[PDB]
DNA sequence: CTGGAGAATCCCGGTGCCGAGGCCGCTCAATTGGTCGTAGACAGCTCTAGCACCGCTTAAACGCACGTACGCGCTGTCCCCCGCGTTTTAACCGCCAAGGGGATTACTCCCTAGTCTCCAGGCACGTGTCAGATATATACATCCTGT
DNA sequence: ACAGGATGTATATATCTGACACGTGCCTGGAGACTAGGGAGTAATCCCCTTGGCGGTTAAAACGCGGGGGACAGCGCGTACGTGCGTTTAAGCGGTGCTAGAGCTGTCTACGACCAATTGAGCGGCCTCGGCACCGGGATTCTCCAG
């Protein structure tokens, strides 16, 4: 099917030209399920962290927005604690042209540049906006737990 | 003198009246018709101007839809002239007769 | 001097959110208010029938899920369900 | 009486023109003005029963709107 | 002295009123009880439908070189969209007119 | 590499399976009629590229 | 000598025969298979009550008989006795289904 | 299940047309009858399954079909 | 030892239940309150309509030399009566069939 | 062992009051039950709409009479109104 | 195929200016230089389908 | 157009069977009797708006003559639908079996109705200006007759 | 097919104007907090009924063939409908006047909701026999081809 065709294309893309600090790969027995982990981008308190994700795909990729879940705990104004991320490109702004590599680039970029206009974690937004020191301490502890 | 062949002025009228939104029936003769249709239900009723206008809008929309259907019937009968058989067929198929 | 309620403010906000440099006539606002009332009545009446069929006494968001799916056709219902679900999720999260 | 003749031949012709009709036979003007009065007797009869139930003497626009909605011909722009 | 009042519409990121919809649900004799998320969901659906019709009506108005939406543009937008035409197939729009379409048989050739 | 560039220029960036033969009257972009029509069927009236609103009548076919 | 009725006589007699009875005209088992096939497109491994399948079928012959009654009127209006696919289209378009 | 629309046979369609008072039948009418029946069934079953899955049960009951038909303005008597 | 219970149906000289109709009106979410004469009026209307259809269906069954009313006779009674046919024009009757009528054009001559 | 209610007893009483020597099948009784329920729902829904339109909170016999006038056609409504008024008068007198 | 791409990219009339202007009446695409030269030379008829075109019918195309 | 031949339909008689009709617990739903709060009937007042009339302008309806385009009838062809007989298929019926899931009951807890207080978003009311309607002179597209 | 004249028709310019977009005061309906109770989510159990399978009968479906009836194309003719022009005719607009009646407020009383106790009517279960569907056989009628 052209859906699995695209999925194989994205397999080749994320296996051969993985963007910096990120990785992704489907299961050899199911190209519809991908487990991912992202190394924290530079200039961040999130830098070099090991944030694992589970990505599950359907035949509606890339016609319908699929779901991506974190295999790591989350604490971010635009990211729910359960690993869900408040991002339109997979929630409200789904585009077929977006691929796994481009999605991961967008994800790693939002690490350096959050968008608190879309608040998913109110506590994380408050700490990031008003209590930068506490937010930095919490993010450092979270990234350490990601290493552990 | 100049003389348009039959079928051209009719096409321009179709184009003209499918582009506007005005009411095609005069106001006063329609009010008089409404007021006598309503006088066999109650005597000396009064009508709001907005009520009469809503009645006229509904009647004109209904008649325009019926004319579209009766035009389709005439075209189905390999004609271009509509005639009461076409109106009767449309009314019967839409379940009004 | 009774006060009558309508959806003019909200329709005007949505209009300036969609087409920021477009106005609207007064007679078009009445048609938009009639449309909003008609759709509200359709959805509420269908949700009431669903609740009565399932022997429930509460109209929840699941009943409106089902009523929207029953009433709106095709992709118009697919997008409306997404918009409702996102709003409920945001409301419960905030 | 005689007010059904106020629905004139040119008015019926331009209603047909908006409906998209190319030409009209001469026996249609008496057919459409009977169809129109049947429709009007159906709508006004419900509107007046709404007014009587309201114990009013005037037929309001919302009564006509309710009478039309009751027939599956809902109308936007009058309330 | 309790807290500053935040509207349920702003909490849900909506423009349509959630409180008014909840009141209308409670006063409509639809059910004995009304859930918390029912008005939030219904207001979002109503806002989406109004946004769709207003966008299409604005397109239709700009196609006519006008900046104000009149009922003609609403009628054109509704009857030109396949989904909305079936949603509002039994609806008469006052001062809306019809769409220009002449059957190909009547055209001269 | 330049062949891949011309692949991008001629084929619809969305599908990548058909030549560009369907242009947007509003923003000047061109795609294939199939992708434009399915996007319309998705009720998504925004440009894939510039995200500017558009309609079906704002779409015009192009040859070569 | 073979005996043959003129074309139309048995058609009229079977019109009378099927307008007098109330039985179901579509075969029940293939209709049930069609119903299940169509239901496969909305939810997998559904189960159907026999009364539900019978209700669907009772609805379908009623709908089709009504549509054919309208189609016959369209065909007679076109001044012929044979119903054609354009008559069904006219009937379904006037009612507001197409 | 696949290609079950051909179980709606030519003689069945002929009997349905005969009950509708049709004297003579064109040969191209059968496939369109299949199409119309398929559209009608897809419209009714979609609402029946919606009613079924709103109640969170795996079995489509006769009341679901009755509600789906009543919603389309074609009320059916004799099934509850 | 208050008094012997007399039914509201027997007080109004009806066969249809008045208490059951009142209960169905009260639990159907039709209004906040239900008047005393509303169930009496509704039961009388329902009984009159039932008597009308049963009388016509009994006549139809007697015309077929039968002593039971089957759905065919109900269908014939409804579709032969002009008032009931328009009252029940959008109703399908299971195992009812159709009225036997053949267009005069199709008949031989 | 749930108990389900129907109108079979009253329909059978009316049948023996109209045609004393005529019976009815089980499938015809279900059709009559469906008819009675459908008419009950129509009249009740119309009376509820009338009460809501007039800003009332009580469904009286006047609302049901108006609903019968709106629903039943022609002479069928005229006879039904007479039967309803006679029953209400007898009930109030008894 | 490289020559074919050169023809597709460059204007058919000029083969030196990229195709960047669309004609609403026929849907062909050419370059602004060639089309304005046609308009100024009263060459208001299409190179390919000979359809009439004017300044109002120019539509800029971007890749 | 007027008679026989044959096929289908109709009419009558005998037989079984299962479904309609009647009957008995008994359980719950209808009935009876007070009590109370509020919904609606009633009376009065206000002032909006609906009805009636008159005069002038003039847009539209009406009436008539002409001609041509279209509805309608007739004729011929051929192809496609129908009636029929034979063979093939699978619908239908009866029986058996296993289990998924509909249909209850208990329990608890969390969700929502109800109430009181507060205040800000939305409604009623002014107000000015700009989008849109209108008049006029165009260049441009279209129909029609002669070529 | 082609060109020029005449008639609608789209376009640009200039001007009025009133309707819409905005601003302001205020009030009442939404929000916040709390409390209490029951609606429903969950778990467990029971058994009805849905699904699957197998074999035999045979009724319906499928296929083929011969032919004739109707669909469709073509052609001629005559009515009647479109077009245009001149002559009513009455619609439309404005302005004025009068008053019925819609809309609101304030009282107050009958009336429906609520609750507790009681009993009888209808529901589930359970028999039973006659209306009726079916098979066998004879009588009548409808269609069709030959006369
Ligand atoms: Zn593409
Ligand atoms: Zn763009
Ligand atoms: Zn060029
Ligand atoms: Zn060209």
């Amino acid at each position: 099917t052209p859906a699995r065709r695209r999925l194989m294309r994205d397999f080749k893309r994320m296996k051969e030209d993985a963007p910096p600090g990120v990785s992704a790969s489907p299961l050899p027995d199911n190209v519809m399920v991908w487990n991912a982990m992202i190394i924290g981008p530079a200039d961040t308190p999130y830098e070099d962290g090991t944030f694992r994700l589970l990505l599950e795909f359907d035949e509606e990729y890339p016609n319908k927005p699929p779901h991506v879940k974190f295999l790591s705990e989350m604490f971010h104004p635009n990211v729910y604690a359960n690993g869900e991320i408040c991002l339109d490109i997979l929630q409200n702004r789904w585009t077929p042209t977006y691929d796994v590599a481009s999605i991961l680039t967008s994800i790693q970029s939002l690490f350096n540049d959050p968008n608190p206009a879309s608040p998913a974690n109110v506590e994380a937004a408050t700490l990031f906006k008003d209590h930068k020191s506490q937010y930095v301490k919490r993010v450092k502890e979270t990234v350490e737990k990601s290493w552990e | 003198p100049h003389r348009y062949r039959p079928g051209t002025v009719a096409l321009r009228e179709i184009r003209r009246y499918q582009k506007s939104t005005e009411l095609l029936i005069r106001k006063l003769p329609f009010q008089r018709l409404v007021r006598e249709i309503a006088q066999d239900f109650k005597t000396d009723l009064r009508f709001q101007s907005s009520a009469v206008m809503a009645l006229q809008e509904a009647c004109e929309a209904y008649l325009v839809g019926l004319f579209e259907d009766t035009n389709l019937c005439a075209i189905h009968a390999k004609r271009v002239t509509i005639m009461p058989k076409d109106i009767q067929l449309a009314r019967r198929i839409r379940g009004e007769r | 001097r009774s006060r009558k309620e309508s959806y003019s403010v909200y329709v005007y906000k949505v209009l300036k959110q969609v087409h920021p440099d477009t106005g609207i006539s007064s007679k078009a606002m009445g048609i938009m208010n009639s449309f909003v009332n008609d759709i509200f009545e359709r959805i509420a009446g269908e949700a009431s029938r669903l609740a009565h069929y399932n022997k429930r006494s509460t109209i929840t968001s699941r009943e409106i899920q089902t009523a929207v799916r029953l009433l709106l056709p095709g992709e118009l219902a697919k997008h409306a369900v997404s918009e409702g679900t996102k709003a409920v999720t945001c409301y419960t999260s905030a | 009486r005689d007010n059904i003749q106020g629905i004139t031949k040119p008015a019926i012709r331009r209603l047909a023109r908006r409906g998209g009709v190319k030409r009209i036979s001469g026996l249609i003007y008496e057919e459409t003005r009977g169809v129109l009065k049947v429709f009007l007797e159906n709508v006004i009869r419900d509107a007046v029963t709404y007014t009587e139930h309201a114990k009013r003497k005037t037929v309001t626009a919302m009564d006509v709107v309710y009478a039309l909605k009751r027939q599956g011909r809902t109308l936007y722009g009058f309330g | 002295a309790r807290a500053k009042a935040k509207t349920r519409s702003s909490r849900a990121g909506l423009q349509f009123p959630v409180g008014r919809v909840h009141r209308l649900l409670r006063k409509g004799n639809y059910s004995e009880r009304v859930g918390a998320g029912a008005p939030v969901y219904l207001a979002a659906v109503l806002e989406y439908l109004t946004a769709e019709i207003l966008e299409l009506a604005g397109n239709a108005a700009r196609d006519n070189k006008k900046t104000r939406i009149i009922p003609r543009h609403l009628q054109l937008a509704i009857r030109n969209d396949e989904e909305l035409n079936k949603l509002l197939g039994r609806v008469t729009i006052a001062q809306g007119g019809v769409l220009p379409n002449i059957q190909a048989v009547l055209l001269p050739k | 590499e330049e062949l891949a560039n011309f692949r991008t220029l001629v084929y619809c960036s969305l599908c990548s399976k058909n030549w560009k033969n369907m242009a947007i009257k509003t923003c000047g972009h061109v795609f294939c009629e199939n992708c434009c029509k399915e996007r319309l069927a998705a009720r998504m009236r925004k440009c894939p590229t510039c995200n500017k609103a558009f309609s079906s009548n704002d779409l015009l076919t192009v040859h070569l």
